[PDB]
RNA sequence: GCUCGCCGGAAGACCAAGGGUUCCUGUCCAACGUUAAUCGGGGCAGGGUGAGUCGACCCCUAAGGCGAGGCCGAAAGGCGUAGUCGAUGGGAAACAGGUUAAUAUUCCUGUACUUGGUGUUACUGCGAAGGGGGGACGGAGAAGGCUAUGUUGGCCGGGCGACGGUUGUCCCGGUUUAAGCGUGUAGGCUGGUUUUCCAGGCAAAUCCGGAAAAUCAAGGCUGAGGCGUGAUGACGAGGCACUACGGUGCUGAAGCAACAAAUGCCCUGCUUCCAGGAAAAGCCUCUAAGCAUCAGGUAACAUCAAAUCGUACCCCAAACCGACACAGGUGGUCAGGUAGAGAAUACCAAGGCGCUUGAGAGAACUCGGGUGAAGGAACUAGGCAAAAUGGUGCCGUAACUUCGGGAGAAGGCACGCUGAUAUGUAGGUGAGGUCCCUCGCGGAUGGAGCUGAAAUCAGUCGAAGAUACCAGCUGGCUGCAACUGUUUAUUAAAAACACAGCACUGUGCAAACACGAAAGUGGACGUAUACGGUGUGACGCCUGCCCGGUGCCGGAAGGUUAAUU
RNA sequence: AGGACCGAACCGACUAAUGUUGAAAAAUUAGCGGAUGACUUGUGGCUGGGGGUGAAAGGCCAAUCAAACCGGGAGAUAGCU
């Protein structure tokens, strides 16, 4: 999928476009197409407050189904679409009823792999069934951290959370971060590893690309002024002080969470 | 040149009108204030 | 329908000019001053009642008032209407 | 009124925005007008804007706003649900001519159309706030079919020349016609149809989705333009009588074909690409309750309604924004001829203008230009400025390189006109005719006519043929930044900023973090191939040593150590 | 195909001159750069003052910016003129 673009103009040397040609090249399923107005990255107060967020490509939120709640019926792929939300590519399967859902396709599920979920579903890559039921070191995704909320870890792209153990009520997982969390049994996890594991094999190449996909350019705070950064600057390149955020945390490597309410599930720490 | 007055109607009064002054404490305020000191347009409104 | 009341108030005056007399020889139209809230259908009852001749159509404008002076003081006429009325067949005066 | 000059992708013509009577008429010239003014966007008076179909209003939503309750906050308030507003977007319908001093798709003439309402008759399953479909959508590119439009001929009317010639192979002008309705073509999409049957679309559904048979594939949908009608009309070059000399009436010929051709239409197409490309209603369809005589629905038909508001005029400007009748700024629409790749540019058309002080003179000097003996950068901070190069085809083209470049490198040759090839060719366009034919917007053939490069050969004129305008100067060595971008609006466009890439670090989601007394919101409807922050800044080769200090991370024995007691 | 190339519109603003009681409180004229894009543009919307926004110049936030403007405390205070 990784390829190169000849170098015929400055912009196009060093792209490198990962090209799946499998992705249907048609519209989007529209029945489970909504609406994604951009923010600017600015809250309901009009302020920025998440930097670099800003223009982009006009995208149609598809509703992919992160539960996995349809237990019994059998599901066919019908074609792997590509969703502009998510590095991954989402699949729009066909039920034995007539109802098409999205999913996040998993590695090799091409067209006509036939999925199920529930605890009578089979062990097969993108069927989902609740990680009691799933055998100890088998490679999961879109992994639920309760029980019937949907799936939100490793869901981006090649991502997987291993089941290091089962425990009765929690089994441990070991997150793509490295990090060991414990969570209930009764959560649900579609088998298999995230498709499109060469998203991050591909190179933007130039400025435009970065500003297609929505980011705005990132001024350092070493080139603005006293007043606009902790940073801010002397005559000449001048430092002289630790790395700070533009609000004067620190920056490498002062540790910033602060729960307490979630620390009992986590059992190691990322290293 | 382009200069800093460019006459739009429209945004006008929904900056400076009659109802955009009622709309808050603030600009009712202004309404009060101009009530006060006697002047014949209260607002830009029309 | 309409009161005679509210007929007898939406025609102010007839209207003199030069295009006024060209309409009522060649188009059969009788330009006249009506009431500013008159509207068509009003203007049209009103017409054939106090006239006694049937009406085909009536147009409406409404004519701004020109911002004359006193010599001294900046003072503005009131708006007023036109309606265009055009008689079937109906002689007048 | 005659010349003259200027603009003509404008300096013309329409608008939106904004302005607000500046419109047109009569009248006045104090002030306003950078001069006079008889004139004016000035004064004064009078007149002028006519709509079921254009626009608004209206129905529908976007960003967003407000927001019953609600959640939160000393108060004032904040946020947000149900909702309800909000266009810059979606949603019914009219065109040609004629007309006023001043409006016209609005008045008039002719011919249309839309959506409601009520009534008649025939007939009937009708029914949402629900369900489905549809509306409904990206960038670029490449065609072909076309039209607007232009050109040429033909045709019709006129003409026969202030100076040699001009009854022709001459000259000038005209040669225009719509919505609608009818047909349904180039093109585009799609198999069709029936039946049975079910975890879906919250319930239901004949609808959609799925599943399975059966049989047929030619039916459907969509679609420019053309033709027909509209149109026995309108309009029309231009005449003839009378003239408030402005006119006014009245009459009125041809009205065809060929070729060329859009950036417009078919095209919301089609092909391809990744950055993956509104919503909602109108609209079509499906059912949920009553009821099944009703009511509703449907088709035709008759009659009724379509209100209100805008409509003048300016609108790249003397009417808007700039204090000015200011050399500035201001979105959209149309897009003639010749030459040209062209919406460049030159010159013209339609149209509009000569910029509201003029008359002289022809000093220095200043400004804006032309030319220049010999020299040729000696000038100067510096070739600043100027001069020079400049088109097309073709031949030819180095180092270096990331194999794309460099490169239009450099350099050089041809170029006008005329004749022949070939009374205009290759190519394109294609009539008639002829045959076919499921007899049509059809097919085959065939070629009239029309248009039309380039090239070659020969000759010819000039000092010069890319002859004007228009239109790279080139080469060599080196610093910095990889590159396209960005910035100190109004002295700094850069080596600065950003940038793809790289790295460190944080962050497990109720994420970090950010704005918020808070609720809440962005991050993100994302989930560690993710996001935040920081540094560096493509690519190649690489990135050494030091943790004593400061910071951070980890660890806690023990010392110290707050409230508390 | 391309933040590809030349070049009008369009968007800018590198140089020169002019102008500097200007035609203009930033323009004109001859050249100049980009010109399918990280483009430009119409309409509406949104962020508010130690705040915003900033491809970062202390830039910009109505000819105003190392803390806008308006009103107020206010006749602040001036060993200074
Ligand atoms: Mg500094
Ligand atoms: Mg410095
Ligand atoms: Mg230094
Ligand atoms: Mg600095
Ligand atoms: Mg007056
Ligand atoms: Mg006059
Ligand atoms: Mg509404
Ligand atoms: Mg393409
Ligand atoms: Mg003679
Ligand atoms: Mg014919
Ligand atoms: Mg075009
Ligand atoms: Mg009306
Ligand atoms: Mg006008
Ligand atoms: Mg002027
Ligand atoms: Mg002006
Ligand atoms: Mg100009
Ligand atoms: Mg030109
Ligand atoms: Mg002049
Ligand atoms: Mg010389
Ligand atoms: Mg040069
Ligand atoms: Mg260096
Ligand atoms: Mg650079
Ligand atoms: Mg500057
Ligand atoms: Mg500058
Ligand atoms: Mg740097
Ligand atoms: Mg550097
Ligand atoms: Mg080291
Ligand atoms: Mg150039
Ligand atoms: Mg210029
Ligand atoms: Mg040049
Ligand atoms: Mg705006
Ligand atoms: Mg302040
Ligand atoms: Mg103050
Ligand atoms: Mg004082």
């Amino acid at each position: 999928a990784v390829v190169k673009c000849k170098p015929t103009s400055p912009g196009r040397r060093h792209v490198v476009k990962v090209v799946n040609p499998e992705l249907h090249k048609g519209k989007p399923f529209a029945p489970l197409l909504e609406k994604n107005s951009k923010s600017g990255g600015r809250n309901n107060n009009g302020r920025i407050t998440t930097r670099h967020i800003g223009g982009g490509h006009k995208q149609a939120y598809r509703i992919v189904d992160f539960k996995r709640n349809k237990d019994g019926i059998p599901a066919v792929v019908e074609r792997l679409e590509y969703d502009p939300n998510r590095s991954a590519n989402i699949a729009l399967v066909l039920y034995k009823d007539g109802e098409r859902r999205y999913i996040l396709a998993p590695k090799g599920l091409k067209a006509g792999d036939q999925i199920q979920s529930g605890v009578d579903a089979a062990i097969k890559p993108g069927n989902t069934l609740p990680m009691r039921n799933i055998p100890v070191g088998s490679t999961v995704h879109n992994v639920e951290m309760k029980p019937g909320k949907g799936g939100q870890l490793a869901r981006s792209a090649g991502t997987y959370v291993q089941i290091v153990a089962r425990d009765g009520a929690y089994v441990t997982l070991r997150l793509r971060s490295g990090e060991m969390r414990k969570v209930e049994a009764d959560c649900r996890a579609t088998l298999g590893e995230v498709g499109n594991a060469e998203h991050m094999l591909r190179v933007l190449g130039k400025a435009g690309a970065a500003r297609w996909r929505g980011v705005r350019p990132t001024v350092r705070g070493t080139a603005m002024n006293p007043v606009d950064h902790p940073h801010g600057g002397g005559e000449g390149r001048n430092f002289g002080k630790h790395p700070v955020t533009p609000w004067g945390v620190q920056t490498k490597g002062k540790k910033t969470r602060s729960n307490k309410r979630t620390d009992k599930f986590i059992v190691r720490r990322r290293s | 040149m382009k200069r800093t007055f460019q006459p739009s109607v429209l945004k006008r009064n929904r900056s400076h009108g009659f109802r955009a002054r009622m709309a808050t404490k603030n600009g009712r305020q202004v309404l009060a204030r101009r009530r006060a000191k006697g002047r014949a347009r209260l607002t830009v409104s029309k | 329908m309409i009161r005679e009341e509210r007929l007898l108030k939406v025609l102010r005056a007839p209207h003199v000019s030069e295009k006024a007399s060209t309409a009522m020889e060649k188009s059969n139209t009788i330009v006249l001053k009506v009431a500013k809230d008159a509207t068509k259908a009003e203007i049209k009852a009103a017409v054939q009642k106090l006239f006694e001749v049937e009406v085909e159509v009536v147009n409406t404008l409404v004519v701004k008032g020109k911002v004359k002076r006193h010599g001294q003081r900046i003072g503005r006429r009131s708006d007023w209407k036109k309606a265009y009325v055009t008689l079937k067949e109906g002689q007048n005066l």
